[PDB]
């Protein structure tokens, strides 16, 4: 009697390396513990005082960032419940672009409090009911917590003041410069129509000087050289071809069938004369710049140099499409000279050297266009990638503001007001749902707590001050990170604001993730292939 | 799980797993032992790792010899071992009733009934069943005929029918011989000697003693008619001094004197024996047999042979008492003042050689309060089987004598107790009526298995028996030759009241504890290394 | 490799270490959480020796399981400590310590310092002690019915609950007989002088405490009596054999008669010893060492019954029971050293073994509890439960103060602590109130193991305990309802509950103070 | 339960066959022949979707499924479920699942 045998039934029929968990202890509590560990892995990056992390993935690539979604992607999360919370965070990143760390923090908090309630004696069904009712109440409340609105997205100072908050959590030290840059770019590419495309903001990372030498460029930049002898052009007449810059050939096997010494002697001269005619027709349409998506032939390059045309070769087809969008041109699949409408224009096209890198610049002079580029300078590729992530955050914030112009106060003010109002609602709700409603409310406190903890002050004092001020009536008050001691100030008057849509989606997705994790009761993992 | 987070190499069976494991092992044991039950049962052969053969129908022997490593099986083996050590019979029925209790309880626990409630019903039914047993027990003057019927009911189950008809008279006469009015029966006073030369039906009762050794001097007689028996515990071989002594001499003559002197101490005891012999046997008419619990060196053996004494050495500490009760002398630890009253009488003493072994028979005592059973048989395994059977029969007769009551057999008491439990069930408060019903259906496993082993339909036979017992009220059981109901008290099929009571008690207790087991756990070192 | 510490020395530190310790502790707690209360279920443990342990006892379980985390080691050690000190509460203490560490984890995640938490815990412990001593009640230990109810309230949670009256009477008789006073020093040693002998077979209902002792022994010689109706008993530590001397006593023989003379001198020495014994006219002689066959001869000639090789502990119990005094030189034997007080020596066959009874004693200060049952495992569990019962009886006879059970005491103390916390204005009020609410785990666990609604019942109970004279209100572990302990009868010893609370709080303090684990280094 | 008591499995299966016959008869007797209106179909689809998914999502999917079937169904003509495409998009909440009275190509 020294061995416990597998029980008859599923335990014996189970495969070799498979695992089966059932019940609150083996499944629910272990899932909640995993999600809590995840929230702990990403907690220290939340907020402006959030610290960066250097994650190295399986490919030995280094990421230095405090962007939650990036950290999650580059981690190899293997617990399925944590995987689900990460799926929620990535859905938040896709829908809004900012708030992934909020999603993580809030989901982990909801799950911790759900474990607490299950221990005190509530059932998963009641916990889920209460969580859903409280999420509905929070969504009903948030519109009333909306404090300010954008009121103009064509300005450059207001848009900068609006993007500063989203691009402050990342790159806290230098955020006014970056908000200026991103506002310039966004309002350059913002059309008279209310539709805004984030892919029209291009980012070129060049390794030199520093983040303060970065600039915006109304046009496009390509780390390329010119194929020919011409390097600059001041009144570009760009002609864009998706076909190579060569003589068209047959899609069926072509053979030069010679039968006479005359044909043999004349074939090559006829070929080059044809190429010369083609390129001369192109030049005679007025085009001084040709951009080909395919390869370039030596004879065609010869004649482009002869007729003083700057040749550029863009290997990528997305790059070709974006150049066409930028300059107002049309990619021609044939080497036929373009008509007056198929041609594109740029106030200048030149070859420059930014740092060690050679670049071809299609630069408009007007403060507008269909595409704008942000040339990022920096002393490290990792630093420039982090600044690019911050730029993406700012651009996604601009798009969220084009979608919904409403704004809520940041620095934990909206979270504290939500917690207070949902607590007051749960105190009125009778039945066993009040416990879960009140815990859903208390979960919001995790946001200002995380902000305070990273600021370096006592989160308990911070939260007590916030509760006191929001009880006396100031809903726009949040914590002051510019204070060695626990302090608070008016987030609205300070200009620290979040997006109503961002908060809406973050709360919704975090609640859905927590509720799903709770709805899981049995886990049947297979043998890891 | 919890234990596996602290001891990773830990095996655990929880709540339902634990119950499935235990009930499965119990039913496995029951499935093996079902065939042992009754005289129509089948003999199992058991082969050791060395190749030794055992033929057995005994539940305890079968348990201990089976090759099992299960915790529940160990528990039930221990319960059976206690049953066997205290009563000698009832191990197979014990295992069967445990298995059937567990099965009938699983029948209701699979439907969500709690095992605690089932055990409450078990305890109530146990109480009522013990009452009904005390009611049906037959208090009878234990005459040779009753004891013969009892011993038959045991030996016919344990061995072949002719050998059972022999062992019956042997065992009953042995017990009726070593038994003193109102004096607990010392079964130690029944020696059990096995001889391996003749048929198994030659097993007899020697109204005396049989020692597994004989005289070690060749000139000693091999047959003595009218013998004085001297039971002694005195060394008659060379004894060295406690304190280290050593001999010191200056001449071969002195060495010779010391050699003759060093034996004077034992020569004196030999002389005392010889003087007693001469004083009690003035001629060669009678005989004189010395039986020493200690050694006798060749010099003493020669000295006694010269005077015509038969000396046996290294007898058994139990043979001291057995000889003082059979012959009728006094066992001595010293020859200080030995007198003819210290001697016993045996109307015949002789020797029997069997291959390399010798035996000494001491028979024709006057009224021996100690006897021996000579187990004759052609094989070691036959002898072992008969030893087990006579153990069972001796325990059965002793118990029938001690408890002047005796209980009917053939499942009659089980049927009647089932009916009484089912009529008592409504008086039980709550869903413990289901535990009572389970107890009744478990008690009904004895007649069921008896029919199954005689080759009858369990349900049809049991229905016949229950109908006959309900219409008439007579205690009826299975007739193993016709499958019809029969009155066990009239046909002479008797069981031990003590055995049935022990069954009820111990089976209820172990089944209750197993049902109340909710976690099997191996989380120790797993070895003493 | 130029290291500073040896390889295998791994050092963890910080909140990971704290959370790991707390999780290990609460895991140890979760292991035995369900073994609390009257409706608990048995667990089948597998020993490393192929044995089995079927029990409900927290200390038994934690003693049979093996761990490697030092926090779990510490929890197992405090369970052992509780068991050795009071002999009950071995899982209540574990559960309380787990809950205290669990609630301290909260404050630790929120930047509070472990020393602050610990000082708060110590304040709360002092106030718990005060509140328990205030709500306690006295006991008239002369009330056998009151003592029997206390013992029922202590064994009801164990397997022997089916034979509650029997086990209570056994434990009470055993402890009242082992109660002994000498030179003004009262001593209840129920470990040396209350013996449990488990004889498998029979039925538990015939188990009894003997007015005497029992050993597994037979007469040395079958001519000796096995039944004596007023035996005068002599106890010896010395062998009645002829053994060698301590020195190099080597002899040298040159004469013929000297060898025989030496052997006869040995025999005469044995005779003289046996005469020194017979001079006291005893009926029974019991030795811890051997008895030579010649000595047996002389004793039998004197009509004396001898028992050869008894254990030193059994001999001490025979001394205490029959009123004898162990001797080591029969020449130094006195009438005061002879044992009068035994009313019957019997040697009867239980199964196929011979057991010696020295029962029917008058004023026996030692006893043997003869347990009979279905199997060695059932009897081991019955013995453990009886150890619990006797330890509770002893704790009562020492400290006659009682407190109410069913979690009534836990709720009363939690309420008192919450009321006292309102005067606290510093930052420790929060951990203080937290341990207060962490005491609720006992009634919570009771409700969970009975199968009732924890939320509803604990709310109703916390509400009941906010009224004035309701500190005796608790819960049934058998129905899942609130009751008054004055009406139910579940009353625990104040000493038991004090030791429980103290051990729990100190274990929490220790594991909170712990940080920065280090390992690998070899002694 | 009965085979452990020595009953033959052949006899148990004969009883199974008899009981199957009688049960099919009783089923044909108790079936409720009803004009399949939108309300009945809604109750049916609810009875299935509430078991398979969350309650609010079931209240959505019920109307979705019933309308889809009532749309691709021609009087007295077996329903070709192939004519109900099922396209999944991974961007919004689960209660946005709708019925497009048309087609959605991927
Ligand atoms: N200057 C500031 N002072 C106080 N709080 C701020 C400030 N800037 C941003 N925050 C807060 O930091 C949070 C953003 O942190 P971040 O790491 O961007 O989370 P996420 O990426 O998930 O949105 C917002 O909730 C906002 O309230
Ligand atoms: N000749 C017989 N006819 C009918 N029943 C019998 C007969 N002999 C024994 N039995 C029954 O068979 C049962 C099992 O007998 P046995 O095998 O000796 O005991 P166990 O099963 O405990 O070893 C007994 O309870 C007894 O009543
Ligand atoms: N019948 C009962 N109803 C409710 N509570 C009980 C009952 N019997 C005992 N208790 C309570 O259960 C608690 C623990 O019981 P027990 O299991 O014996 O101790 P431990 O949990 O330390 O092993 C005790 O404090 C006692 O107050
Ligand atoms: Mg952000
Ligand atoms: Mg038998
Ligand atoms: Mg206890
Ligand atoms: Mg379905």
């Amino acid at each position: 009697a020294l061995h416990v045998p597998k029980a008859p039934g599923f335990a014996q029929m189970l495969k070799e390396g498979a695992k089966h968990f059932s019940g609150l202890e083996e499944a629910v509590y272990r899932n909640i513990q995993a999600c809590k560990e995840l929230a702990q892995t990403t907690r220290t990056a939340y907020g402006p005082n959030g610290m960066n992390k250097m994650v190295i993935n399986h490919l030995e690539k280094l990421f230095v960032t405090n962007d939650a979604a990036t950290i999650l992607r580059e981690l190899e999360v293997q617990h399925p419940a944590a995987k689900m919370i990460v799926m929620a965070s990535h859905m938040q990143e896709q829908e809004v672009g900012d708030g992934t760390n909020f999603v993580l923090v809030f989901a982990g908090a909801l799950l911790e409090l759900a474990e607490e309630l299950l221990r005190i004696g509530l059932s998963v069904s009641e916990v889920i009911e209460g969580y859903e009712i409280a999420c509905r109440k929070a969504h009903e409340i948030l519109p009333n917590l909306v404090c300010c609105s954008a009121k103009n997205l064509r300005d450059i100072d207001e848009v900068s003041s609006l993007l500063r908050t989203s691009i402050m959590s990342k790159q806290y030290g230098n955020e006014v410069f970056l908000a200026k840059l991103i506002a310039q770019a966004c309002v350059s590419i913002f059309p008279d129509s209310g539709h805004f495309n984030v892919d029209n903001i291009r980012v070129c990372k060049i390794l030199g000087s520093g983040i303060s030498s970065s600039s915006v460029l109304h046009g496009m930049v390509f780390k390329k050289e010119t194929e020919g002898d011409v390097t600059s052009v001041k009144d570009a007449k760009i002609a864009v071809y998706s076909c190579p810059f060569d003589g068209m050939i047959t899609e069926t096997k072509g053979t030069v069938l010679i039968k006479t010494a005359e044909e043999l002697m004349n074939f090559s001269k006829g070929e080059e004369n044809l190429m010369d005619a083609q390129v001369k027709a192109i030049a005679d349409t007025g085009a001084n710049v040709v951009v080909t998506g395919g390869k370039v032939a030596d004879m065609a390059l010869h004649y482009a140099n002869k007729y003083n045309i700057m040749l550029v070769r863009l290997n990528s087809k997305w790059d070709l499409r974006r150049l066409c969008k930028t300059v107002g041109a049309t990619a021609l699949p044939r080497l036929t000279p373009p008509v007056l409408e198929e041609m594109g224009h740029c106030d200048s096209v030149y070859l420059s050297e930014v740092g060690d890198t050679q670049v071809v610049v299609f630069k408009h002079e007007k403060e507008d266009g269909a595409i704008s580029t942000i040339v990022l300078r920096g002393s490290t590729d990792n630093l420039m990638d982090d600044i690019e992530r911050a730029v993406d955050d700012g651009v996604n914030t601009f798009k969220v503001l084009t979608r919904d112009k409403r704004l809520v106060p940041g620095g934990g003010a909206t979270e504290i007001e939500l917690a207070k109002q949902i607590t007051s609602y749960g105190e009125t709700c009778p039945g066993l749902e009040q416990y879960a409603i009140k815990k859903f409310a208390e979960a919001f406190e995790a946001i200002p707590r995380a902000l305070a903890e990273n600021s370096g002050v006592k989160a308990n004092e911070v939260i007590s001050k916030l509760y006191a001020v929001h009880q006396e009536g100031n809903k726009n008050v949040g914590l002051d990170i510019e204070a060695e001691v626990p302090a608070v100030k008016d987030m609205l008057e300070a200009g620290i604001l979040d997006t109503y849509l961002g908060k809406y989606w973050a709360i919704k997705l975090a609640t859905n993730a927590a509720v799903t994790v709770l709805r899981v009761d049995q886990i049947i993992m297979a043998k890891p292939a | 799980a919890a234990v596996k987070t602290l001891n990773p190499k830990a095996e655990v069976a929880r709540a339902q797993a634990a119950l499935a494991v235990n009930i499965s092992a119990a039913r496995g044991l029951q499935d093996v032992l079902r065939t042992n039950l009754g005289p129509k049962g089948t003999m199992k052969m058991l082969v050791s790792g060395a190749g030794d053969i055992k033929l057995t129908k005994d539940g305890n022997v079968l348990l201990h010899e089976m090759q099992i490593q299960h915790p529940t099986a160990s528990l039930i083996a221990k319960v059976a071992t206690a049953q066997d050590d205290i009563t000698g019979d009832g191990t197979t029925s014990n295992v069967l009733i445990i298995g059937e209790l567990l099965k009938q309880a699983d029948l209701y626990i699979s439907e969500g009934l709690h095992p605690r409630i089932i055990t409450e019903g078990f305890e109530a039914a146990k109480e009522k069943a013990l009452q009904f047993l005390e009611e049906v027990k037959v208090s009878r003057e234990m005459d040779r005929e009753t004891l013969i019927d009892v011993a038959r009911t045991s030996l016919r189950t344990k061995v072949h029918a002719e050998l059972a008809d022999v062992l019956t008279e042997a065992v009953v006469d042995s017990i009726l011989a070593i038994k003193k009015q109102d004096e607990p029966i010392d079964l130690f006073m029944i020696e059990i000697m096995e001889m391996k030369h003749k048929s198994e039906t030659d097993t007899s009762l020697i109204r005396g003693l049989v020692l597994d050794h004989g005289a070690r001097h060749p000139d000693m007689k091999k047959r003595v008619e009218d013998a004085y028996i001297l039971t002694c515990n005195v060394s008659l071989e060379y004894e060295k001094t406690e304190v280290n002594s050593g001999f010191f001499y200056k001449s071969a003559e002195e060495r010779e004197k010391l050699v003759k002197a060093e034996r004077k101490f034992i020569e004196d005891r030999v002389k005392k024996i010889i003087e007693l012999k001469r004083k009690v046997c003035g001629d060669s008419d009678k005989g004189f047999v010395v039986i020493n619990q200690k050694g006798i060196d060749p010099f003493s053996l020669d000295a006694l042979s010269k005077e015509g004494i038969v000396a046996l050495r290294r007898a058994k500490r139990r043979n001291m008492e057995r000889l003082t009760l059979a012959c009728g002398g006094v066992a001595l630890n010293s020859f200080d003042d030995l007198s003819p009253d210290c001697l016993g009488h045996a109307g015949l003493v002789y020797e029997y050689t069997l291959g390399e072994e010798k035996f000494t028979f001491i028979e024709k005592c006057n009224n021996p309060r100690s006897v021996t059973l000579l187990i004759k048989g052609p094989n070691k395994h036959t002898l072992t089987q008969i030893k087990d059977a006579v153990r069972d029969g001796l325990r059965a007769v002793k118990n029938a004598i001690d408890d002047g009551c005796v209980v009917p057999g053939a499942g009659a008491v089980e049927v009647a107790m089932a009916e009484a439990l089912i009529k008592h069930k409504p008086s039980v408060k709550g869903r413990a009526q289901l535990g009572v019903q389970a107890f009744a259906d478990a008690l009904l496993i004895i007649p069921k298995v008896l029919a199954q082993n005689s080759g009858f339909d369990l349900q049809e036979t049991l229905v016949k028996i229950q109908a006959e017992h309900s219409e008439s009220g007579q205690l009826v059981g299975v007739d193993l030759n016709t499958g019809e109901p029969m009155v066990a008290a009239e046909v002479g099929v008797w069981d031990n009241y003590c055995v049935k009571k022990q069954l009820l008690h111990s089976c209820t207790v172990i089944a209750t504890n197993i049902l109340l087991v909710d976690e099997i756990m191996r989380a120790g070192m797993s070895s003493l290394k | 490799p130029v290291l500073v510490l040896s390889q295998n020395t791994k050092r963890e530190s910080g909140r990971k270490v704290q959370s790991g310790n707390i999780n290990a502790a609460k895991t140890i707690a979760d292991i035995i959480r369900t073994c609390l209360g009257p409706k608990s279920m048995m667990k089948m443990l597998l020993d490393p020796m192929g044995g089995i342990v079927m029990t409900n006892d927290g200390n038994a379980i934690l003693r049979e399981i093996q761990v490697q985390h030092p926090a779990a080691k510490s929890m197992i050690e405090i369970s052992r400590t509780q068991d050795e000190e009071v002999g009950d509460g071995t899982t209540s203490v574990i559960i309380l310590a787990g809950e205290m560490l669990s609630v301290a984890e909260h404050f630790l995640e929120q930047q509070m310092h472990p020393t602050v938490v610990i000082s708060a815990y110590r304040k709360a412990l002092d106030d718990m002690i005060s509140t328990l001593k205030k709500i306690s009640i006295p006991v008239d230990i002369s009330d056998s019915d009151m003592m029997l109810n206390i013992i029922n309230s202590s064994i009801t949670t164990k397997a022997i609950s089916r034979w509650s009256s029997l086990a209570c009477n056994i434990a009470l008789d055993a402890v009242k007989m082992v109660q002994f006073e000498e030179n003004g020093r009262k001593e209840i040693d129920i470990k040396k002088y209350a013996r449990v002998e488990k004889i498998p077979g029979g039925i538990i209902e015939d188990s009894c405490v003997l007015r005497g002792v029992m050993i597994n022994k037979d007469v040395t010689h079958p001519r000796m009596r096995r039944y004596i109706k007023n035996p005068r008993i002599v106890l010896l530590d010395s062998s009645l054999e002829y053994k060698k001397g301590e020195s190099q006593t080597d002899i040298e023989i040159t004469r013929e008669e000297d060898f025989t003379r030496i052997l006869q001198m040995e025999e005469e020495y044995i005779q003289q010893l046996c005469e020194d014994i017979i001079q006291l006219k005893p009926d029974v002689v019991i030795t811890e060492k051997g008895i030579s066959d010649l000595a047996q001869h002389y004793l039998m000639r004197a009509n004396i019954t001898a028992i050869r090789r008894v254990r030193k502990t059994d001999n001490n119990r025979i001394a205490r029971a029959c009123g004898a005094r162990i001797v080591s030189r029969p020449e130094e034997l006195r009438e005061d050293d002879v044992g009068t007080g035994a009313g019957l020596l019997e040697i009867k066959k239980i199964g196929d073994e011979y057991f010696t009874f020295i029962t029917d004693c008058k004023d026996p200060k030692a006893c043997t509890i003869l347990l009979r049952g279905a199997s060695k495992e059932i009897l081991s569990e019955v013995e453990r439960n009886l150890q619990d019962a006797m330890q509770v009886c002893r704790n009562v006879l020492l400290d006659p103060q009682l407190v109410p059970g069913g979690g009534a005491s836990e709720m009363a103390v939690a309420h008192a602590l919450t009321e006292k916390s309102k005067a606290m204005t510093g930052v420790e009020q929060w951990p203080y109130r937290a341990v207060a609410q962490a005491l609720e785990v006992i009634p919570r666990t009771l409700i969970q193991n009975c199968g009732a609604s924890t939320i509803r019942l604990l709310t109703s109970l916390r509400a009941k305990h906010t009224q004035e004279n309701c500190e005796t209100w608790g819960v049934n572990g058998e129905t899942g309802t609130l009751v008054d302990m004055k009406e139910l009868g579940i009353w625990e010893p104040l000493a038991v509950k004090l030791q429980t609370y103290k051990t729990a709080v100190e274990t929490a303090v220790l594991l909170l103070r712990i940080d920065d684990i280090v390992s690998g280094h070899k002694k």
